[PDB]
């Protein structure tokens, strides 16, 4: 990741975390809930690691 | 000292303004805050990273201003755009430039 602190090695295999993020964001749109937080984004996006 | 119009240089960043303390935010924490719009309504100090800046001094008078907007917000985090200053000298009695 482009961040300074984040030295984790994000994996590129499996079901991409971006696809899950888009699915949840569409789900939150229907219920009129706010979209995923900045802090919640990389909790989801960094689940796939090497 | 230099007679700039609305000069953007401070001798040292003030910890108190008009008797009130100034919020100090680390850059990494600043990249987290969702409610930047509410926060920026008052000042804050970013101090946890190296901030590059370039400035051009123009001899004529003009309204000192930044080249782009300060903020840029994305889904991953918030950031500060490149800092460029258009610094002009000041004539105190120019009403039109004071208004602008």
């Amino acid at each position: 990741d482009t961040s300074f602190i984040d030295t984790r090695k994000y994996c590129t295999d499996g079901l991409s975390p971006r696809e899950i993020q888009k699915a949840l964001n569409r789900q939150r749109a229907y219920y009129d809930r706010p979209e995923l937080t900045i802090s919640e984004n990389k909790t989801l996006l960094s689940q796939s690691i090497i | 000292r230099f007679g700039f119009r609305d000069s953007p240089f401070c001798t040292s960043l003030p910890r108190t303004i008009m008797g009130n303390d100034v919020r100090r935010i680390s850059y990494n924490v600043f990249s987290m805050m969702e409610d930047i719009d509410d926060v920026i309504s008052e000042g804050f100090i970013l101090y946890d990273a190296y901030f590059n800046f370039s400035y051009d001094i123009m001899t004529t008078d003009g309204v000192t201003r930044l080249k782009e907007d300060i903020l840029i917000v994305t889904d991953t985090g918030n950031d500060i755009k490149p800092i460029h200053f258009y610094i002009y000298f000041e004539n105190r009695n120019d009403k039109k430039l004071r208004y602008e």
